[PDB]
């Protein structure tokens, strides 16, 4: 005989995966925040095939049909409730999870950390053409504002903005298309899940010392499982006060007044998460440069691995390093609350100082810290 | 990378006791708070201070803003 | 003078208080995994350990207790000859390779 | 970076330069026809024919 | 304080003359006081059709059994009474008897090969002794792996000509041969224009000369009733011959593709881009250090117990390749290195390894050449094949014109987009289909 | 005396840049000709029905 956990195909997988993967033993609450990602994928998907039941995606009916969710579809509220501030709940764990990544050097982990960052850009298509499927003000002219960024781009500009668009302007296919691409997206997401777990697994997991664990490794089964269900326990705690108690908290009024292609909102501003890229974008005046800017902003997080000058791989030994990452997340803060507040003469300057101190930390000050310290422990 | 074949180690001695034949929650307070404030006196000095400089840039900001909104009497003068 | 700035460090950095020593947070980088394989039984065996105690100290959120806090002078590079000459050797190789 | 500065790298981008342009010509004949470029197009005869 | 040079242009030169008959007398003479005297005959299974396939075979191992002049313990009581060592080499191209003696003696060794050539006797039951000694050999060469892969790849890559056939032949001719069968090989194919009498050390030439007119002349080159053989230009074909017997231990594979003749002037090239792909055994103390890119990953991952490049050039054809033993889960590996080494060779070769292979080359050519036996063979094999003991100055300037543009030429000409053949014996079924080792043969990159 | 197909082989095929480039070109040239051929050949089985055949008739 044999253990059929270990013998039989799908569940030798499911075994090496999740059961008895080798797993140190010291990985923090920080690394919780993957297995919530996963948790939140599923949740979004299961809430957004329920909402799609009972949306259509015609111009004409895409509010009715969202306020039918709302008022008479049986528990639509919770589910649509669930749905936005669960979008919320994954930008918040996504973020979290890159600066774990960053902050305990787990970007050594090379095609790990690529695909990641292809599962954040597609992560982030996801939500921005989410958005738009309510069809309501903020929704129209974000993507409006959005979408002709690319228009910057030189000499193909206009005609790849168009193709996007579907015609001259943000309409009825635009939110078709966004239909389609966001029911597709999230499905490429759980594939490109599913390779990341796999090279994750070739090189096992970072610990919270940086120093390897293979000494010390615990059954996945017995003690993350538990881990990771409390993990998920408080997610939902969180979401549902989220969806609850302050349904409408992370999102802005003005997306339940019908789009209206002929007014602009008071103030056009992207989803809290996309704000931190929206001050970089705006700070910089020219269109394209304001262009490389956004992309150059996630884009940053392929060069760390190059980056990395110091001889250890955690920041837990390496204080002013430390300094320097909690330098970086206050920036990050910044730039959020600078995308929320107007373009006008106090914000401006405190913009484009947060960018230029984002990618100075990023780029320049990061290494030479380390490279400072490697000099200070006779290294 | 299974288990059996990790890494070379040789001399360890491990002792564990059981989870039923041992509290969940030895001394959760008593020792718990002091290793609590260890922990937050070594953290604070670093993870606060960056932090206390947005809240000086969002107070001055949002002071800044409001002084440019009101009006300023010497455009309306003579 | 630049000593006590050293030494400010060391103190900084918590690998001392972890009960660990310098070469044993270094990141295992291949030059670092040669090393390893290089080093002498009776330090690649306490090195072990060390990092054991390390990651089961860290995993309660422990740390050790003060008198056994690695000591600033009394700590010992051992894994800076091997890895240097592990390093050197790679040098040549890539010198061998470029003409 | 350093460890491809050397006679033999140069060697190899000397030996590897002719088929890299010829890559190079291929992805640019490929990005035209593929795309219709009537920039690049328009000169070229008997395909010119067409709009 | 001689410089190669120096001592190339020192080396003593070899002097041929012809007698009437066609015999061509060669000589290099040494102080040593022993010398190697030898008849090199062009006479071999390639000039063998099928019914008589393994004649040669045959008359060698019957050439020392007796003459008419002596009888068959005659002949070898006079070379052992005198030191020396008499001794025979049979290949598809060409047959040798060299006897290594002391100087003072050649005038009998002259004598004895004179003997062994012309007046040897073929007696009946000797012939019948030696088929049953030669059938006993050919089950034991079935032993010998490499000898067997090899044999295997000459009949796949040389299929429906006459080098396909091996120089021991089928056991079913050995068995049919006759003495009218075997007299008529010596009559066809041993010639005086197609013999070589060479000699080295201690050996004057004039005496020499002398001798082999005293000796020799009576061998004739005229053909009875003008029946001529004629050289056959042979096809060679991308074949895979696999005799897959999971029992025997490690897997022998050998792969070539067609290459120069003998006169061909790229075989210089060749044989530097073999010595860049290198040679390595598990006995190899270098290991991981070798220069061989090949050489070094197999000693990393244990790859192959032994892997070597050969260079076997025939008048028209040859076979350019390397043989490999390895073990059962090593083939694919192996041969995608071996591969890679080659179309990176062809592609991408550059100077550095292009001077230690001439180097190398160098080395081989000038430790090879020393002895009497070596020297002897070569002057002869030279002179059957060059039709000239090309000197060592002239493969010194040849190899030294050798540059990684014609490395890479001459590389591309042979070894790139050209189909291979394959043979291989053991546990081979991890071994590549022959589309997948065509494929190895060219890179989509370039 | 090499043969045509051999001659295209040495200049072309055997090395895969070269391969490719005649490729592609054969590509455009063989749309173009393609496109045009069967244009034609659908034009006259049609001659006199489609729109353009008879679209002076009413124009201007
Ligand atoms: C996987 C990650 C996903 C993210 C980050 C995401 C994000 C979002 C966001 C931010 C919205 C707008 C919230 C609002 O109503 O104001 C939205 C709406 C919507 N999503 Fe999701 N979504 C995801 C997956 C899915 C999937 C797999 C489906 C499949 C049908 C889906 C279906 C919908 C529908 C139908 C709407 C419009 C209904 C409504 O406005 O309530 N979503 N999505
Ligand atoms: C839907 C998107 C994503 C999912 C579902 C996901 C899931 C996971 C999971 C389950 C792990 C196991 C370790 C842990 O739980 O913390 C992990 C590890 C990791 N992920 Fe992803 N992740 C996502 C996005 C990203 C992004 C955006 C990045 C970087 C830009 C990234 C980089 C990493 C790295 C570096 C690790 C190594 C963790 C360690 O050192 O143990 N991932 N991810």
């Amino acid at each position: 005989m044999t253990n059929i956990r270990k013998s039989h195909p799908l569940m030798k997988i499911i075994n090496n995966a999740f059961i008895d993967l080798p797993a140190p033993s010291n990985i923090s609450s920080w690394w919780n925040f993957g297995s919530l990602l996963g948790i939140c994928l599923i949740l979004q998907i299961l809430t957004g095939l329920f909402l799609a039941m009972h949306y259509t995606s015609d111009t004409t009916t895409a509010f009715s049909s969202v306020t039918h969710i709302c008022r008479d579809v049986n528990y639509g509220w919770v589910i649509r409730y669930l749905h936005a501030n669960g979008a919320s709940m994954f930008f918040i764990c996504l973020f979290i999870h890159v600066g774990r990544g960053l902050y305990y050097g787990s970007y050594m982990f090379l095609e790990t950390w690529n695909i990641g960052v292809v599962l954040l850009f597609t992560v982030m298509a996801t939500a921005f053409m989410g958005y738009v499927l309510p069809w309501g003000q903020m929704s129209f002219w974000g993507a409006t504002v959005i979408t002709n960024l690319l228009s910057a781009i030189p000499y193909i500009g206009t005609d790849l903005v168009e193709w996007i668009w579907g015609g001259f302007s943000v309409d009825k296919a635009t939110l078709t298309r966004f239909f389609a691409f966001h029911f597709i997206l999230p499905f490429i997401i759980t594939a490109l899940a599913a390779v990341h777990l796999l090279f994750l697994h070739e090189t096992g997991s970072n610990n919270p010392t940086g120093i390897s664990s293979d000494m010390d490794k615990i059954p996945f089964h017995p003690y993350y499982t538990i881990k990771d269900i409390l993990g998920a326990l408080f997610m939902m705690l969180i979401l549902l006060i989220l969806v609850l108690f302050s349904p409408d908290l992370l999102g802005d009024p003005d997306n339940y007044t019908p789009a209206n292609p002929l007014n602009t909102p008071p103030h056009i501003k992207p989803e809290w998460y996309f704000l931190f890229a929206y001050a970089i974008l705006r700070s910089i005046p020219n269109k394209l440069g304001g262009v490389l800017a956004l992309v150059a902003s996630i884009l940053i997080l392929i060069l760390m691995p190059m980056l990395h000058t110091s001889k250890q791989r955690s920041m837990m030994f390496r204080p002013l390093s430390q300094c320097l990452f909690w330098m970086l997340v206050a920036d990050l803060i910044t730039l959020t609350w600078i995308g929320g507040q107007p373009v006008e003469h106090p914000f401006i300057i405190i913009g484009q100082l947060a960018s230029i101190l984002y990618f100075l930390i990023i780029l320049v000050l990061m290494p030479i810290t380390s490279i400072i310290e490697n000099n200070l422990l006779k290294w | 990378r299974e288990f059996g074949h990790l890494t070379r180690m040789r001399h360890v001695i491990t002792y564990s006791l059981s989870p039923f034949e041992q509290r969940a929650f030895p001394h959760y307070f008593t020792k718990g708070i002091p290793n609590v404030l260890r922990r937050t006196r070594a953290c604070i000095l670093r993870v606060a201070p960056p932090f206390v400089v947005f809240y000086l840039v969002y107070t001055w900001g949002t002071q800044e803003f409001e002084k440019s909104k009101r009006k300023n009497p010497a455009a309306y003068e003579n | 003078w630049l000593e006590g700035i050293r030494k400010w460090y060391y103190n900084a950095a918590g690998f001392n208080k972890l009960g660990l020593m310098r070469d044993d947070t270094i990141y295992e980088d291949d030059d670092v995994k040669e090393a390893i394989r290089r080093l002498p039984e009776n330090l690649y065996n306490d090195r072990v350990f060390r990092i054991k105690r390390a990651l089961d100290l860290t995993m309660r959120q422990q740390i050790l207790p003060k008198e056994q806090w690695t000591k600033y002078e009394e700590d010992k590079f051992y894994l800076e000859p091997y890895l240097k000459e592990v390093i050197r050797e790679r040098k040549e190789r890539e010198e061998w390779a470029k003409k | 970076l350093s460890r491809f500065l050397g006679p033999r790298y140069r060697e190899l981008a000397r030996n590897w330069i002719p088929t890299a342009s010829m890559w190079g010509a291929v992805g640019a004949v490929g990005l035209v026809w593929a795309t219709d470029w009537r920039l690049i197009l328009d000169w070229v005869p008997y395909i010119n024919g067409k709009f | 304080t001689a410089t190669y040079a120096q001592a190339l242009q020192s080396v003593p030169e070899t002097q041929v003359s012809q007698l009437d008959n066609g015999l061509r007398v060669a000589s290099e003479q040494s102080s040593q006081p022993t010398c190697t005297v030898g008849v090199w005959i062009d006479a071999g299974s390639r000039y063998e059709n099928e019914k008589n396939n393994g004649a040669g075979y045959f008359v060698e191992h019957l050439a020392f059994k007796g003459t008419k002049n002596r009888p068959g313990s005659a002949l070898e009581k006079e070379v052992e009474s005198m030191g020396a060592h008499l001794n025979a080499y049979s290949t598809r191209e060409h047959t040798a008897y060299y006897i290594k003696a002391l100087s003072k003696d050649l005038p009998k060794a002259v004598e004895l090969l004179a003997d062994i050539v012309q007046n040897c006797s073929l007696e009946d039951s000797q012939i019948e002794k030696e088929r049953d000694v030669i059938l006993q050999e050919l089950q034991e060469n079935d032993s010998s792996m490499r000898d067997v892969v090899f044999d295997y790849l000459h009949a796949t890559a040389f299929q429906g000509t006459p080098l396909a056939q091996s120089v021991e032949g089928p056991s079913e001719n050995v068995r049919k041969l006759s003495r009218a069968d075997l007299t008529e090989y010596v009559s066809q194919h041993y010639k005086a224009p197609r013999m070589v009498l060479a000699a080295a050390g201690g050996v004057e030439h004039r005496q020499l000369l002398d001798l082999a007119q005293k000796h020799f002349s009576s061998l004739s080159g005229t053909y009875v009733e003008d029946a001529v053989p004629a050289f056959t230009p042979c096809r060679f074909t991308g074949s895979e011959i696999r005799h897959r017997d999971d029992a025997l231990p490690l897997a022998h594979v050998a792969i070539a593709v067609e290459g120069p003749g003998w006169a061909n002037p790229d075989n210089v090239p060749l044989q530097v881009a073999n010595a860049i792909i290198g040679h390595y055994d598990s006995t190899y103390g270098g290991g991981t250090h070798m220069s061989s890119t090949l050489a070094s990953v197999a000693a990393t991952r244990k790859l192959c117990q032994s892997f070597q490049t050969f260079n076997i050039c025939y008048a028209e054809t040859g076979l350019l390749g390397a043989h490999f033993v390895c073990d059962n889960m090593s083939i694919d590996d192996m041969m995608f290195f071996l591969q890679g080494q080659w179309m990176r060779l062809c592609t991408s070769a550059t100077e550095s390894e292009v001077v230690r292979g001439k180097n190398i080359l160098r080395n081989a050519l000038v430790s090879h050449l020393d002895g009497t036996t070596p020297v002897c063979e070569d002057i002869g094999r030279s002179l059957l094949t060059y039709g000239r003991r090309i000197p060592l100055a002239e493969w010194e300037s040849r190899i030294a014109e050798v540059d990684a543009s014609v490395v890479r030429e001459v590389c591309s000409k042979y070894f790139y987009d050209q189909c291979p053949a394959v043979a291989g014996l053991g546990p081979i079924e991890q071994l590549p289909d022959y589309n997948r080792i065509r494929s190895g043969m060219f890179w989509l990159r370039f | 005396a090499p043969t045509l197909t051999a001659r295209l082989y040495s200049l072309l095929f055997r090395r895969t840049s070269t391969f490719a480039l005649t490729i592609a070109v054969g590509a455009l040239f063989f749309e173009r000709a393609f496109d045009q051929g069967a244009d034609a050949i659908y034009e006259h089985i049609n001659q006199g029905k489609l729109w353009k055949h008879i679209k002076h008739k009413y124009e201007n």
